[PDB]
C-alpha cells in the first residue's frame, strides 16, 4: 500500500449540519437577534441560530474536546470556526439558544459575542486577529497572546454589548511580517525594531547564502564583505525592519528595551461606503511592558475612545478620519505627530497608487 | 507562582490562553500519568516555562530551526528550534504542522475528535483554531513523530491532509459562503475545496520563487480579507441588477433612517429612496454591499454572479504590503472552474521562468508590468485595473505598433530590434 | 570702470500705472464685467479695467513697440504680461475699453478674452503654455508653436467667450521635460519618442561624459562600454524620454515617422474645492502631422468637448472624473484604454503620494 | 512659394506665430538696408527657412550648442547651434539671452522701447513675452553681440540684466498680488525683486548642483503656478477668520445659489449659509479660497497674514514629476524678509553641500529625508506636511531616542553608533 498523501482536507459538505446541508445556496435573511446570536431564514421555511463565542484562538485539544460535548447537546454534533477565530454553534430550538450561551461561559469561559448589526447600525467589537509571538515565532518584536489578552480585558465589554457605532477591527502583527491582515485593520498593533544589526561573520560565513540576504534588504543597507567573506551594515540606512534576520541567523537585530509595538490605524478590508485602505502609524513606540503592556493598552483604549465618542454610525476609524482629517484626529485622540510618522519607505512604486486596489469599479 | 507573570494573564474577563496552555499541560501529564499512549506530555509546561521567560526577559527565546518535513512533502511542517533547550528539553524541537481545514472551517465532532486524538498523541496538546491562513496548527511536535502523526491523521474515519508552508500553493480558504451566508454570488467553499484537490502537488512539494496564496470570499464584504493577505484574491460579485423587494423597503423605511444611513452612505449615490419607491442606478452601483448590508430583507446581489479577481496582496516585505488590485474584472465560477484553474496556471509557469528568489507575484509584475502579466493569462488591459491612468507620458510601445519608418529600419541593421 | 553687472530687474514700482501705484494693496473687490475685461474696485473708491489679450508669447520686437503705442495711447503707457502670456491693459474710462479691444485686433491682430468669472460661474479658455519646439530647442519631440497655432485656431470661440462650465487650462510640452505647468494642466500636449537612441560611438567619445550620462538613465538601460569607450543601450528597458540625448549629443533618437505627442489630461495648480492633481495620459501617441496635426487637434477637442457637456458649474475635469469615474470617462471621451496607460515609472517612490501637496490644511 | 508648410499657419484668427516670425525678418532687413545699426538682419528669415525644413522632415535642426556667455557671468545665455549651418549661415549661430522680467511682468512703455532697440541693434528681433520662468527672452544672436549687447542693456535709462539659467538660482517670479489682486495675503512683487537683488550673485554665478526656482503666489489660487513649477513656492495664506459682510452675502443670496454654488462645493463642510446668515467655521475652513473665489464682494481673506511654503516642485526628470509639498505651514512675509532668507540659505548651503550631479532639491529631500530637511531649516515636524501618517512601520529612530541598553552599549562599543 503505502503511506496516502494528496488527500485533501475532509470535503466540507459531509462535515454540514443537515440543516444547513439542505438549505445550501438558499437562504432568504439573517437577523442579528442580540449580541452573539444570528438568526438565519432559509426559503424553505426552516430557521437556524449561528450563536458566535469569543476564543483565545490557542485552544487546548481539551477545551475542543468541551467544545464538541456542547456541540453533541445544543447543534446536533456541528460547529465552525469564523475568519477572526471566533466560535459558532448552530441551534435549531430557539428555547435552547441561552441554554447553549450558559453552557459554553460556564464550562469554557468563552463569551457569547463578537457580533455587529448594520441593519440597526450598532456593533460589537469582535475578536484580534493575532499570531505567533513569543509563544513560538523567532522573529517577533512583541508578544501577540498577552496584548490580546490585556487589550480584550480592558475592551472587554465591546465584544459583548453592540455598544460601537461602526465596525472597529483590532489586529496585532508580532513583526513587520504581519502574518494577518494586520496591515489593513482599524488599529493595529505591529511589533518593531529600532537597532540595526550587528553582524555575526561566523555564523554569517557558516550558514548565510550572501547574494540573497543582501538582496533581502529593502534600503540597500547590506554590502556583501569579500574580503571578510561576510556581510557589512550601513547602519546609517538601516531602518531595523529585520528581513535580513529572516535570511540569515547571523543578523539579528532584537533589543528588548528598544523592541515595541507601532500603533496604526485606520485600515480597511471591506468595500462598504469606502475603499480598502492601509493602516497608519500614529503612535511610533511603546515597549513591552509585559505581562500588562499598559502603555500600549492606554494607547490603544484612548485611541477607540476618542473614535467611539465622536464617530457616525457606520463611520469607521478611516471614515472618521476621512470627515474631520488628520490634524484633529491627534487633537482628539491625544496624540504627538513628530517626523517619524513621515513616510520615507523608498522602494515602494508610486504607481501603485495608482491601481485599482479594490472590487469596487462600474460594469 | 512559578508563573507571576504569566498568572497576572489569567485574571480578567477575557478568555485567557495561560488558562489553555495551562489546562493543555494538567491533562497531558494526567493522561500520561493514566497510561495513556501521550508521546509528549510534557510539552505544553516547557512552552509555559520558556513563555515566562520571554516575558521576564522581554525577548523570544526561539531561533532559526532546522528543515523538517513528512515523507513525500516539503511543505506543511515547519522547525522550530528553543534557545532553551538546555534548560527546557521538552522544547528544544518544537515544530509546527499545518493542518488542511475543511473549507469554511466547518466541522462534526467526530471530525474534531479525531484530530484532537491524533494531536494528543503525537504532540504538545496545544493547537491554534485557527492558524491566519486558515490552517488548524498543530503547535509543537518532534521530528520523529511528524511522520507518524501523519500517518495517523490519514488513517482517520474523517482523515486530514496537511496544508501549505514556505515556497509552495498555499491552503486556499474560504468566507462560509452559501453555507449560511445570503450575500454568497459563488459556492466559496466547493471552489475552495476543488482548488485544494486539483493543486495538491504545488501545495504539498513547493516547487516556486516564493509564496502563493488563494482566498475565496464570497461577495465583496471580503470575510476572509482575502485581497490584504492572498496573492490571488477571488471575490464574488454580480454583473446584472440589484434584486429589489419594494413591500420589504418600505417597511424598513417604518422604523430605519434610509436617508442617513443607506442613501447618504452610498460611494456613488446610485440607490435612491422616496418614501414610496427604492430605485439603485445599477450602471452606478459598484457593489460595494453597504445598502444590501442594510437591508437584507429587501435587498439582494443580481443574478448574473462570478468574481473579481485581485492580484498581489501580500505583507510588506521587500517593496511594500499590497492589497491586490484589478487583475481579472470578471469570471465565472462554475465547476470544474477551468477559466480559474487556466489562469492560475499560466501565472505559475510564468513566476517560475521569471521570478527571482522570494520574489511574489505582486512584486514580479511591478518588476515586467501589466502588459506582460496580462499576456501571460490572456487578458486585455481594462481600465477597471486601475485608479488612475498613469501620471507621465514615459510609455513603451511595442515593435509592431510602430510607423514603418527609416530609423525602425536602422535599428533592424543595427541589430537592435 | 568696465561694465555694470548684479544691478538686477528694473524695479517694478517704479513701472506702475498711477492708480495701480496709488491703491497698492488696497482693493476692495473685483468684477469681470464681460470675457476680456476686469473691473477693479479700490478701497478709496477708485476704479480701473484691466483689459486682457492673447499673444503668440514669441513676439517680434515690432510688435512689442505696437504694443507700446496701444499702451501710451489707452493705458497711460503702463502694461503687464500674465503668467499665461496674455497682456494686460489699464483702462480708467469705461467708454474706451471697447476701442481699445479694436485697435488691438487691427493693430497686432490679438484676440480680447482669456478670463473667467467664477461668481456666475462661467469660463472662457486661456492662453497655451508652451515651449520652444523645432524654433529653437535641440531636444523637441514635437513643435509647440505650430500645435497651439492649430488648437487655438480650432478651440478660438472658448478664448473669446465664457462657454465652458469651469476652468480648463490647456498647455504643451514638446518633450518630456516638460517645461511649463504641463504635468498639472487640466488637458496637456506632451512629446514622446517612441524609438530608443542609436549611440554614435564617435561623438560619444568626443564631446560625452559617459558616467554622468549613464547616471541620467531612469531606467538603467544606458551602460558604460569599457573595450570601446562608449555607451551601450538595453532596448527592453528604454521608454525613449530623451534624457540622455540632452546629456550626450551622441544619443540621438528621433525618429520622425515615430516621434509625436501623448495627451494627458486632469491636472490642477489652485486649491479651490478639491487638492492640485497631476496629469494623467489618456492617448497614448498621436503622429506630428505638420503644418495642422489633425489627429492631435481632433482628440484634443474631443476630449475638452465630452467634458464640457457633461460638468457641473465649477466641475473641472479631473472633478468631473471623480463624480464619474474613468470608465465613464473613457467611454463618454470615445477613447480606447490599453496597457500603455498602466504607470510603469518604477523610481518614483510611493511616499510622495503620502506628502501634502497642496496648502490645505486645518489652523 | 517659399515656405508651404508654415503658410497654412498664417490663416486662421488665432494669432500667427508665422506671421510674427515673418513681420521681424520683412523689418530687421528694411532697417538694415535703411542704413539702420542692425547686426544680424537675416536672423529671422533663416530662421524661417529652418523652421520650414523642419516642418517637412518633421524633426529639430537645432544641435547641442556651445557654453557661450556674457562676460562675468555663467548662466542667462543659452548657446545654440544649426545642423543646417552653411546652408542656412544666418542661424549658424543662434543664441537666447534671458532677460530678468520686473516682478508681475509690469513695465512702461520706456522700459519696453529699450529692449526693443538693444534686441533690434544686436539680434534677430525675436522674443518671447514671456519663457515660462518668467524671463524676457531674446531669441537669436551670435556669440559676438552676446557682451556687447548686455553692456547695452545695462546702460539702457531704465537697465535690464540678465536672468538665470544653468545650475543657478533661475529668475524668481510672482503673480500680481497686491498690485491689483484683493485675494493677496502679502506682497509678492517687492518679495519677489527683494529675492532678485538680494541673491544676484547666486542668479548670475551658477554654483550649484542643478537649478533651483523661486515662484510668490499671493493666495491659494497660486497663480504663478508654483507649487509645479518652482522648488520653493511661497503662497500666501492667513491664520485668523475669513472676514464676512452679511449685507453683501444676502446681495448675493437675492441671484446666487449659495447652497449649490458655494455650501455643498466647500472641501470641508465649513461654510453654512440658512437664508440669514452666512456662518463660516474657521477651524474646519482649509482656505481653499473656493467661497472667497466666489462672492468676493462678501468674503474677505483674514487679517494674520503670511505664506505657506511648498517644496520640492519639478517637471519629471528624473524621479518624477512633483507638485510641491508642505514645508512650512506659515511664515510671516515681511521685509527684508529675514526668516524666508534664512530658510533658503540653509537650503542652498546643505544642497550644496549634499546634492549629487543634476539633483533637485525635491529629489534631495526624496533621497535624505524629511528630518534632515527640517533641521537644516530649523523648523519641527507637523502634521499639515503630509496627507496621511506612512502606512508602513518603517521607521528611523535618532540614537539619542533610544533607551539606553546593553544592545545600545554594544553597538557604541563597536563604533556602530
Ligand atoms: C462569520 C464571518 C465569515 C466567516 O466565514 O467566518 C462573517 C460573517 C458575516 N459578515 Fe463579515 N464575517 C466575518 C469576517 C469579516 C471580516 C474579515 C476580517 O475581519 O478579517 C470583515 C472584513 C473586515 C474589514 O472590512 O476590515 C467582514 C466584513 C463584513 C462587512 C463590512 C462592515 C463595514 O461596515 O465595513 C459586512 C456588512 C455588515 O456589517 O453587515 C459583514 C457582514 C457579515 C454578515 C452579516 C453577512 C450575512 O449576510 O450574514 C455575516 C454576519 C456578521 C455579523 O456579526 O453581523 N462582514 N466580515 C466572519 C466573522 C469574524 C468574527 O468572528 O467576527
Ligand atoms: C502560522 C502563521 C501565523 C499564525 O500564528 O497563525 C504564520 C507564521 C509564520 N510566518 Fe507568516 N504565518 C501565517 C500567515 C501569514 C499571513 C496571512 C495569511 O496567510 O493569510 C501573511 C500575510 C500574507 C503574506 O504571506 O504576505 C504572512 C506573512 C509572512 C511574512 C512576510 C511575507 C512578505 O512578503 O512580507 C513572513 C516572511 C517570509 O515569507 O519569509 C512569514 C513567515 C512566517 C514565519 C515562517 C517566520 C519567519 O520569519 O520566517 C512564521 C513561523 C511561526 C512559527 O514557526 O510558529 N509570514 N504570514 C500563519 C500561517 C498558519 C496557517 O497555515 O494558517
Ligand atoms: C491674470 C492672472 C494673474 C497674473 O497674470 O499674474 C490671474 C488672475 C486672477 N486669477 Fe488666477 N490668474 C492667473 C493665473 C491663474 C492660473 C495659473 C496658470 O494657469 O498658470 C490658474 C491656476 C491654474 C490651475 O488651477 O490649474 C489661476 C488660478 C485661479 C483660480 C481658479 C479656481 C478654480 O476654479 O480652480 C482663481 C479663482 C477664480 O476662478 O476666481 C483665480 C482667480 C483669479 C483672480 C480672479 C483674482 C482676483 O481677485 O482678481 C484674477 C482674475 C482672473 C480672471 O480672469 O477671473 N485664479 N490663475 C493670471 C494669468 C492667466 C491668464 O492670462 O489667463
Ligand atoms: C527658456 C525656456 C523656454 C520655454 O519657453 O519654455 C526653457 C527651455 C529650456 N529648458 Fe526648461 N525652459 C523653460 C522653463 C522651464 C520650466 C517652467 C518654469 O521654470 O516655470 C520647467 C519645469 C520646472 C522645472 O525646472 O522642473 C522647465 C524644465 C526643464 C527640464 C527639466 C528639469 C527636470 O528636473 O526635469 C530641463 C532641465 C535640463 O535639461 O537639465 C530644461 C532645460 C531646458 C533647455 C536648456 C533644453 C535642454 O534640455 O538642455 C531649454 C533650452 C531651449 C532653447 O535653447 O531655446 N528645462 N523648463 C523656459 C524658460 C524661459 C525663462 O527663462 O523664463
Ligand atoms: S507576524 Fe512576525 S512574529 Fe508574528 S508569527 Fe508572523 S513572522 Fe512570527
Ligand atoms: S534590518 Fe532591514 S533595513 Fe536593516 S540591514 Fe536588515 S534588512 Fe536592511
Ligand atoms: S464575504 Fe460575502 S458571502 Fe462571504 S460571509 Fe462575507 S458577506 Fe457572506
Ligand atoms: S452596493 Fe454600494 S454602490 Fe451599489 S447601490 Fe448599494 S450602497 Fe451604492
Ligand atoms: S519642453 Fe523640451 S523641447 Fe520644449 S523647450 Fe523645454 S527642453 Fe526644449
Ligand atoms: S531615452 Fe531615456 S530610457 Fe532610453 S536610454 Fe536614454 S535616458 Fe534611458
Ligand atoms: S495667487 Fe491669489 S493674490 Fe495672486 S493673482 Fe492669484 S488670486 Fe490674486
Ligand atoms: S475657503 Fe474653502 S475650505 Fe474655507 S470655508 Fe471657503 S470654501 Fe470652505
Ligand atoms: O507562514 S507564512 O509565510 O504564511
Ligand atoms: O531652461 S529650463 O531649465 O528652465
Amino acid at each position: 500500500e503505502g503511506v496516502k498523501t494528496d488527500f485533501g482536507p475532509p470535503y466540507f459538505r459531509d462535515l454540514l449540519h443537515p440543516v444547513i446541508a439542505k438549505n445550501y445556496g438558499k437562504w432568504k435573511y439573517h437577523e442579528v437577534v442580540k449580541p452573539g446570536v444570528i438568526k438565519r431564514v432559509a426559503e424553505s421555511g426552516d430557521v437556524i441560530y449561528v450563536v458566535r463565542f469569543g476564543t483565545p484562538r490557542l485552544l487546548s485539544i481539551y477545551t475542543v474536546r468541551e467544545l464538541c460535548d456542547i456541540a453533541d447537546k445544543y447543534s446536533d454534533g456541528y460547529l465552525r470556526w469564523t475568519s477572526r477565530n471566533n466560535v459558532e454553534f448552530f441551534v435549531t430550538d430557539e428555547s435552547k439558544i441561552d441554554d447553549l450561551i450558559n453552557e459554553v461561559q460556564e464550562r469554557v469561559g468563552f463569551p457569547c459575542g463578537g457580533t455587529w448589526d448594520a441593519v440597526k447600525g450598532e456593533y460589537g467589537l469582535s475578536n484580534i486577529v493575532h499570531t505567533q509571538g513569543w509563544i513560538h515565532c523567532h522573529t517577533p518584536a512583541i508578544d501577540a497572546s498577552g496584548i490580546v489578552k490585556a487589550v480584550m480585558d480592558e475592551l472587554y465589554e465591546y465584544f459583548t454589548d453592540h455598544k460601537l457605532p461602526a465596525m472597529c477591527r483590532i489586529s496585532l502583527a508580532c513583526c513587520a511580517n504581519m502574518c494577518g491582515a494586520v496591515h489593513a485593520s482599524d488599529i493595529a498593533i505591529v511589533g518593531i525594531h529600532r537597532t540595526p544589526p550587528i553582524p555575526n561573520d561566523e555564523a554569517i560565513r557558516k550558514t548565510c547564502e550572501i547574494p540573497s540576504t543582501v538582496a533581502a534588504c529593502p534600503t540597500g543597507a547590506l554590502k556583501p564583505d569579500m574580503k571578510n567573506k561576510t556581510i557589512k551594515v550601513d547602519v546609517e540606512k538601516c531602518m531595523y525592519c529585520g528581513n535580513c534576520y529572516t535570511m540569515c541567523p547571523g543578523m539579528p537585530l532584537f533589543d528588548p528595551e528598544n523592541d515595541g509595538a507601532a500603533i496604526m490605524v485606520g485600515g480597511k478590508l471591506s468595500e462598504a461606503r469606502r475603499m480598502p485602505e492601509l493602516s497608519k502609524v500614529v503612535v511610533p513606540w511603546v515597549p513591552n511592558e509585559p505581562p500588562r503592556w499598559p502603555t500600549l493598552v492606554k494607547y490603544v483604549k484612548q485611541i477607540l475612545e476618542a473614535w467611539a465618542a465622536n464617530a457616525n454610525k457606520h463611520e469607521r476609524l478611516i471614515e472618521w478620519v476621512d470627515r474631520i482629517g488628520w490634524e484633529r484626529f491627534f487633537e482628539l485622540t491625544g496624540l504627538e505627530f513628530t517626523q517619524h510618522l513621515i513616510d520615507d519607505y523608498r522602494i515602494t512604486p508610486y504607481f501603485y497608487s495608482e491601481f485599482r486596489a479594490s472590487t469596487q469599479f462600474k460594469w | 507562582s512559578e508563573t507571576p507573570l504569566l498568572d497576572e494573564l489569567e485574571k480578567g474577563p477575557w478568555p485567557s490562553f495561560v488558562k489553555e496552555i495551562k489546562k493543555t499541560a494538567e491533562l497531558m501529564e494526567k493522561a500520561a500519568a493514566e497510561g495513556k499512549d501521550v508521546k509528549m506530555p510534557k510539552g505544553a509546561r516547557g512552552l509555559l516555562k520558556q513563555l515566562e521567560i520571554s516575558y521576564k526577559d522581554k525577548k523570544t527565546h526561539w531561533k532559526h530551526g532546522g528543515i523538517v518535513s513528512v515523507v513525500g512533502y516539503g511543505g506543511g511542517v515547519i522547525g522550530r528550534y528553543s534557545d532553551l533547550g538546555e534548560q527546557i528539553p521538552e522544547v528544544e524541537h518544537f515544530h509546527t504542522m499545518r493542518i488542511n481545514q475543511p473549507s469554511g472551517w466547518f466541522y462534526s465532532t467526530k471530525a474534531l475528535r479525531g484530530l484532537c486524538d491524533v494531536w494528543e498523541k503525537w504532540g504538545s496538546g496545544l493547537t491554534n483554531f485557527h492558524g491566519s491562513t486558515g490552517d488548524i496548527i498543530f503547535l509543537g511536535t518532534r521530528s520523529e513523530y511528524l511522520q507518524p502523526c501523519f500517518e495517523d491523521l490519514g488513517n482517520l474515519e474523517i482523515p486530514f491532509d496537511i496544508g501549505g508552508s514556505g515556497s509552495d500553493l498555499r491552503t486556499p480558504s474560504a468566507c462560509m459562503g452559501p453555507a449560511l451566508c445570503e450575500f454568497a454570488c459563488y459556492d466559496t467553499l466547493e471552489l475552495c475545496y476543488d482548488l485544494t484537490m486539483t493543486y495538491q502537488d504545488e501545495l504539498h512539494r513547493p516547487m516556486w520563487p516564493y509564496k502563493f496564496k488563494i482566498k475565496c470570499a464570497g461577495c465583496p464584504n471580503d470575510c476572509v480579507a482575502s485581497k490584504a493577505r492572498s496573492d490571488f484574491a477571488i471575490i464574488g460579485t454580480w454583473k446584472d441588477d440589484i434584486k429589489v423587494d419594494q413591500e420589504a423597503v418600505k417597511e424598513y423605511a417604518s422604523w430605519m433612517d434610509i436617508e442617513n444611513e443607506v442613501v447618504k452612505l452610498c460611494p456613488t449615490g446610485a440607490i435612491k429612496w422616496d418614501g414610496k419607491e427604492l430605485t439603485i442606478d445599477n450602471r452606478e452601483c459598484v457593489r460595494c454591499m453597504h445598502c444590501i448590508n442594510k437591508m437584507p430583507k429587501a435587498l439582494k446581489p443580481g443574478d448574473e454572479r462570478g468574481a473579481t479577481i485581485l492580484i498581489g496582496g501580500k505583507a510588506p516585505f521587500v517593496e511594500g504590503a499590497v492589497i491586490g488590485w484589478v487583475a481579472v474584472p470578471f469570471v465565472e465560477v462554475e465547476k470544474p472552474y477551468d477559466e480559474i484553474k487556466e489562469i492560475l496556471e499560466a501565472i505559475w509557469d510564468w513566476w517560475d521562468e521569471e521570478g527571482k528568489f522570494r520574489e511574489r507575484i505582486g512584486e514580479l509584475i511591478w518588476r515586467k508590468g501589466m502588459r506582460e502579466f496580462l499576456k501571460v493569462i490572456g487578458r486585455e488591459a481594462d481600465v477597471r485595473m486601475v485608479k488612475a491612468p498613469r501620471n507621465n507620458p514615459f510609455m513603451f510601445f511595442e515593435k509592431d505598433e510602430l510607423k514603418p519608418s527609416a530609423y525602425t529600419e536602422e535599428l533592424k541593421k543595427r541589430g537592435m530590434w
